[PDB]
RNA sequence: CCGUUAGUUGCCAGCGGUUCGGCCGGGCACUCUAACGGGACUGCCCGCGAAAGCGGGAGGAAGGAGGGGACGACGUCUGGUCAGCAUGGCCCUUACGGCCUGGGCGACACACGUGCUACAAUGCCCACUACAAAGCGAUGCCACCCGGCAACGGGGAGCUAAUCGCAAAAAGGUGGGCCCAGUUCGGAUUGGGGUCUGCAACCCGACCCCAUGAAGCCGGAAUCGCUAGUAAUCGCGGAUCAGCCAUGCCGC
């Protein structure tokens, strides 16, 4: 629970140089791609549940 | 008047089509050892001809490409053979032995949890 | 002459869609133009399964797009209503052009 | 052919010649072989002065390299080493100017293991 | 000297201050911040505070060494 | 093999001599796969054969073979509170495979500046009775056996 | 300390995508984004009638929203009051309202999640948790089922020292990817902290 | 090698064309 | 491994036009492709056998559980899990909490870890030659021509995305340079030019070009990976991404 930093959206790039990526679910700005905008986890886990449209497990 | 033989495997497609003619081979363009540049690979797409002899009475046209030289060459070979199937659909004691049967099933499978070479786990060190 | 694209997720949504549209618009267009598939496109993704340090717990899955390009010849009026208001699936969308 | 640092080119073309001189070789042999005008195929063993002088001459004012390479290298490196710059900073000790990281791995400049 | 670059570019961040202020002369160190610059012209012979990471050391620039990527004129580590 | 032979996989003969020996050997020349340059040197070397030496490549390959292929040698046994050096009839299979490799390698040893040159050099010398490969052979051989008394131990 | 996710086990088999819809590049993301704002403020306000699942569907610009419970009463509200502040309030999170789709089930014995929330809350109230899973399971499979395999983890309703406990009746091959089963876990209120629960009812399959 | 950077191997790896491979 | 459905991709297996690139028409079967079911149940012939089943053979797309994926049961380890999220309790607060200017986690006498490239001629150097692949590209991949020693800078066309932007796949092929030195190897580090995301890029970036070109001519006691399309080797793309130290991870 890192509340004080939920500023990620006020954007104020104030020099593009600062506005930064993030995981909409479990925050974590670490690995936060796009189309998902999640922490590999908030991500992969809720996906696991599946209430995350179509996308389906891999096999081959 | 016409005998088709398809040969493909490991992402290389060599569609061989033969019809009464002589000994020319259009590799989706040029000819045999023309396309198989100094390739001992040449001889690969003709063994199915050696099968029941004669490499000069039939016109050879092929639609071959994909993966690359070899794969496509051989594919070409197995294909020609199938053309032989069409022509003399009673050639067991020749088309099976130095014969053929299916693609091959052996393509650089997959890397997973690392180790690339699907076996090549990072080597150890000195403890 | 009409072109169409039903890009879908489910491999039954594109089915209900192309099916209703090619068979029902089979009393209207030029009888349609067969739901030409398209090499269903694939997008893979992998991720660490064991939260935090574990360059090995991961694994993967994927999201993709199956494509059905139905199509109907002979803009024979009637067709517009053997599909345009006689549809039934849910996991795709009605893409129409010409 | 005796040029600058007597960089005589043996059974090698012109390009393969200069490359044997101070700050020469790759990329350097190409420019030299072009001016002097000679078949890079030449093995280098008969460069007639009549033609050598041409490339040998122009290869003085605008080329050095030779007893001059240090100039632009010694003079240009003396400035940054005299000002609070940075280009010379990496060299202000014995690490790698180009990069690199320091701390670990950098004997290339520091010297030998210790 | 020093041009080379022209005008004495300074990534605006340091250029704006460099200019006009260059009017009433100096006063020295104007604790610079976006050293991403490629110092240039007029920047010849002055003092500014180069953020070495946690300090604002005072740097004085000179002729032949002026115009170059600001950063590398103020160290940032400490070994041996 | 946890219990079963795990067979000796068979190779399709030469693509220039319809021969198994060829193929195996070229693989031995080979590297990084390069079936190409592999068979290549194989050949140019063959050129040495026909040219530098009237006599045929078939006969030279074969003779070199008969020369380098081992016979009787040793390994030891840790059977009775000890491992003694005992010799045995160096099985054909291997005899081949490795007198084979061997050759290829000693060949590598050879001078010249060209690979086909090496292949030639040795292959010939071998076929004859003169060289690094097969000589090294004799060595492993007679060498092995010194531990004669031990031999009767059976491998 | 592993074993794959009882739903991933399901995917293209038994049970699928509750939130059923598509989209594609540059938009699916946020699409679902609002979806969670949904399910969240959702289950949030109405965990009330002990909901149980939410399938927000999209075959077009609307947002289906068939949530499920087995508590119809307080669900629609004496007459239909409930479904009102509900479906209305809806717009508040991204407009494109939806018909408040109420789905009630037939028997909370087939409902593993629900029963879990259950014996769980129980443990809240504070009591014989081993008993709890023993019987909870008992009946949960009992009133028809092909097996009730249950487990509880963390802080064993006591002991400064945490622990695990479990029990089951019948069959529950969670393995056999194709097992068609119902899986659930419950939070763990007790001032012990987080002491999670899980239970899985085997839903035949043959 | 791939670090020869300048010529062949060099750009081969760099993934760079330029003074050793037109953009095609 | 085979027939079932269907053909803007792919056929011509049969032409006709051919602008002869499959450009146009035309043919849906063949290669293509999503989809469907059938296909060794040790079932049959020969061995063995009370049996299971292994062993021989044909049939063929193939068994001997086809090669490859996902599935890791009971516990161990009180393993890992402070800052992934969740959490019981604890401490905390004009501050162990907020924002901003710089440094810094990339400091080095040193050791160990994982990879890069290297000593080369079964190679390097140059020119010309011959073919995937699973992915990727909208305010994005970026067409050819103009600025181009070079990084790149411009015009600028396309798609709207199995037809359009990424892409030049390399080793392979043919001749040509070199004939075995520290060499054309090697490309450190310091020799030069530029490209670029970004303000700014000292510290704390990627790149092209200028000069310089070190160690090394397969590496001690020792220690590693790998049953066959695999080992090795050569390449293409991928998320993080206005630039990126990605030689790392992933897929082919």
């Amino acid at each position: 629970a890192r509340k004080a930093l939920i500023e990620k959206a006020k954007r104020t790039p104030k020099f593009k140089v600062r506005a930064y990526t993030r995981c909409v679910r479990c925050g974590r700005a670490r690995s936060v791609y796009r189309f998902f905008g999640l922490c590999r986890i908030c991500l992969r886990e809720l996906a696991h549940k599946g209430q995350l449209p179509g996308v389906r497990k891999a096999s081959w | 008047e016409q005998y088709y033989g398809t040969g493909r495997r490991k992402e290389a497609v060599a569609r061989v089509f033969l019809r009464p003619g002589n000994g020319k081979v259009t590799v989706n363009g040029q000819d045999f050892n023309e396309y198989f540049q100094g390739l001992v690979r040449a001889v690969a797409a003709l063994e199915p001809l050696r099968a029941v002899d004669a490499l000069g009475h039939f016109d050879a046209y092929i639609t071959v490409r994909g993966g690359g030289k070899s794969g496509q060459i051989d594919a070409i070979k197995l294909g020609i053979a199938r053309a032989l199937v069409q022509y003399n659909p009673d050639y067991r004691a020749k088309l099976k032995p130095l014969g053929f049967l299916t693609r091959d099933a052996r393509v650089v499978e997959r890397k997973k949890y690392g180790k690339h070479k699907a076996r090549r786990a990072p080597q150890y060190s000195k403890r | 002459k009409i072109r169409i694209k039903l890009r879908g997720f489910d491999h039954k949504t594109l089915d209900a869609s192309a099916q209703k549209i090619v068979e029902a618009a089979r009393r209207s267009g030029a009888q349609v133009s067969g739901p030409i598939p398209l090499p269903t496109r694939v997008r893979r993704f992998t991720v660490i399964r064991g939260p935090f340090k574990h360059k090995d717990s991961r694994e993967h899955f994927e999201l993709r797009t199956h494509n059905r390009l139905v199509d109907i010849i002979n803009p024979n009026r009637k067709t517009i209503e053997q599909l345009m208001t006689l549809d039934l699936p849910t996991g795709v969308e009605i893409e129409i052009k010409t | 052919a005796r040029i600058a640092g007597v960089e005589i080119p043996r059974n090698k073309r012109v390009d393969v010649a200069l490359t044997y001189i101070y700050g020469i070789g790759k990329a350097r042999a190409k420019e030299a072989l072009e001016k002097t005008g000679i078949n890079p195929a030449t093995r280098v063993k008969d460069l007639t002065e009549a033609e050598v002088v041409r490339l040998r001459e122009y290869v003085e004012n605008t080329w050095k390299l030779e007893g001059e390479l240090r100039a632009e290298v010694a003079a240009n490196i003396k400035r940054l080493m005299d000002i609070g710059c940075y280009r010379g900073l990496r060299h202000r000790r014995g690490l790698p100017v180009r990069g690199q990281r320091t701390r670990t791995n950098a004997r290339t400049r520091k010297g030998p293991r210790k | 000297p020093r041009s080379l670059k022209k005008g004495v570019f300074v990534d605006d961040h340091l250029l704006e201050k460099v200019l006009e202020l260059n009017a009433k002369g100096e006063k020295r160190l104007i604790k610079t911040w976006s050293r991403r610059s490629t110092i240039v012209p007029e920047m010849v012979g002055h003092t500014i505070a180069v953020y070495n990471g946690k300090q604002h050391v005072p740097v004085y620039i000179t002729e032949n060494m002026v115009g170059h990527k600001l950063g590398e004129f103020a160290p940032t580590r400490t070994y041996r | 093999a946890r219990r079963r032979r795990a067979e000796v996989r068979q190779l399709q003969p030469d693509l220039v001599y319809g021969d198994v020996l060829v193929t195996a050997f070229i693989n031995k020349i080979m590297r990084d796969g390069k079936k190409n340059l592999a068979a290549r040197i194989f050949y140019d070397a063959c050129k040495i054969i026909q040219e530098k030496t009237g006599q045929e490549p078939l006969k030279v390959f074969k003779q070199a073979v008969e020369n380098v292929k081992p016979r009787m040698e040793v390994r030891s046994r840790r059977v009775g509170g000890a491992n003694y050096q005992v010799p045995m009839e160096v099985s054909p299979r291997r005899q081949q495979s490795l007198a084979l490799r061997w050759l290829v390698q000693a060949a590598n040893q050879r001078p010249e500046r060209r690979a086909a040159v090496r292949i030639a050099h040795e292959l010939m010398d071998a076929a004859e009775g003169k060289g690094g490969a097969v000589k090294k052979k004799e060595d492993v051989e007679r060498m092995a056996e010194a531990n004669r008394a031990y031999a009767h131990y059976r491998w | 300390g592993n074993k794959i996710h009882p739903i991933g086990f399901r995917l293209g088999i038994t049970r699928d995508w509750e939130s059923r819809w598509y989209a594609g590049k540059k938009q699916y993301r946020h699409l679902l984004l609002e979806d969670q704002r949904i399910r969240g403020l959702l289950e949030k306000e109405l965990y009330s009638a002990g909901l149980a699942r939410v399938d927000i569907e999209r075959a077009a610009d609307n947002v289906a929203v068939t949530v499920h419970v087995a508590k119809p009463g307080v669900v629609i509200g004496r007459g239909g009051e409930r479904i009102r502040v509900l479906r209305e309030e809806l717009a508040k999170l991204t407009g494109k309202n939806v018909a408040l789709n109420v789905q009630e089930v037939q028997n909370p014995n087939l409902s593993a999640p629900l029963v879990a929330q259950r014996v769980a809350e129980q443990i809240e109230r504070r009591f014989a948790v081993r008993r709890a899973i023993k019987q909870a399971v008992q009946r949960v499979m009992e009133s028809g089922a092909k097996g009730a395999k249950v487990i509880v983890s963390g802080r064993i309703g006591g002991a400064e020292q945490a622990r695990t406990e479990w029990a089951a009746q019948g069959r529950v091959p969670l393995h056999t990817l194709r097992a068609n089963i119902d899986y659930g876990f419950a939070l763990a209120r007790t001032t012990y902290g987080v002491l999670g629960v899980k239970a899985y009812i085997f839903l035949g399959e043959v | 090698g791939k670090g020869d950077r300048r010529t062949r191997r060099g750009k081969i790896w760099r993934g760079t064309y330029g003074k050793y491979r037109p953009r095609k």
